[PDB]
DNA sequence: CTCAAGTACTTACGCCTGGTCATT
RNA sequence: AAAGACCAGGC
């Protein structure tokens, strides 16, 4: 659907958080450029977590509605549970 | 005997906690309910 | 997709060797799967 | 008396010689670890049993419990990637392998 | 032709360890 | 040795 009239929870579900963190960690571990600055962080998982806390993950979540439509939420647009 | 600032903080906490309690879309509720039903059956006696 | 006359077996499928694996007997002999034995019986009676 | 600090234990302990028997069940004969070992001839899946270096079974109840977690790709790994992975070439017109 | 009252299928926890035996 | 059956046993 369009950017207007979006109806889902603005909160990001724990499943979305888990999958986006896993995907971002895999990308980081596969030489993708990091978004947040890293202070001696060699572990991609903590790097992805720090990126999430800074809302800098370059991923948009496509939330499929049961009727076949979908809605695109950037991780920055979604507000972190933690 | 709450104060005004305390009342505002309480309203904020109520809103935040209620929004946290909302079921997350994507949650597998069917399997969760089936397991939450079958688990007590293990501890239930076969005799009446 | 499915016609009535296709439900009468006139051409019998023969599953590949993966479905009915043969077991190497120390390289000297080769035993056969139960499916292979049933296939042998079917081919014998069909030729007869 | 406490073995470490030497202080008297406040409670008085019940001590006496009691007959104890060692059992056949011992950890050295029960511990098992699997990491990409032998596979079954038919299913091309990890073998059965400790002696054959077989893998542990991720039963139906296991996948139901993981579904309750909503752990989709952990389940995919457990049932597709950790166990037998495979690729097939299937036609586009017919849905049958080619 | 068409309704209730007899005859067929189909299934009964989760793994885990091992030892023995007949065919192959 | 292969899968099949049986048996005994642990939680
Ligand atoms: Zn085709």
């Amino acid at each position: 659907q369009a950017n207007q009239k979006r109806i889902t929870t603005p909160y990001m579900t724990k499943y979305e958080r888990a999958r986006v963190l896993g995907t971002r960690a895999l990308q980081i571990a596969m030489c993708a450029p990091v978004m947040v600055e890293l202070e001696g962080e060699t572990d991609p998982l903590l790097i992805a977590m720090k990126e999430l806390k800074a809302r800098k993950i370059p991923i948009i979540i496509r939330r499929y509605l049961p009727d076949g439509s979908y809605e695109d939420w950037g991780v920055d647009e979604l507000i972190i549970t933690d | 005997r709450l104060s005004g600032e305390a009342f505002d903080w309480l309203l904020g906490e109520i809103e935040s906690k209620f929004n946290q309690a909302i079921a997350h879309p994507g949650e597998m509720v069917g399997a969760l309910a089936a397991q939450s039903l079958g688990e007590p059956a293990t501890q239930m006696t076969l005799n009446t | 997709y499915a016609r009535p006359e296709w439900m009468i077996v006139t051409v019998l499928p023969v599953p590949p060797l993966s479905v009915r694996p043969a077991v190497v007997m120390q390289g000297s002999a080769r035993n056969q799967d139960d499916l292979t034995h049933k296939l042998a019986d079917i081919v014998k009676i069909n030729n007869q | 008396y406490n073995g470490f600090t030497g202080r008297k234990i406040t409670s008085q302990i019940f001590i006496g010689p009691t007959y104890y028997q060692r059992l056949k069940h011992m950890v050295d004969d029960k511990i098992h670890s699997r990491a990409r070992g032998p596979i079954q001839i038919l299913n091309r899946q990890p073998m059965e049993g400790r002696s054959r270096d077989g893998g542990l079974r991720f039963g139906e109840m296991e996948r139901d419990c993981q579904i309750a977690h909503g752990a989709a790709q952990f389940l995919r790994e457990r049932l597709f990637e950790a166990s037998d992975p495979y690729q097939v070439h299937v036609c586009n017109l017919c849905g049958i392998m080619a």
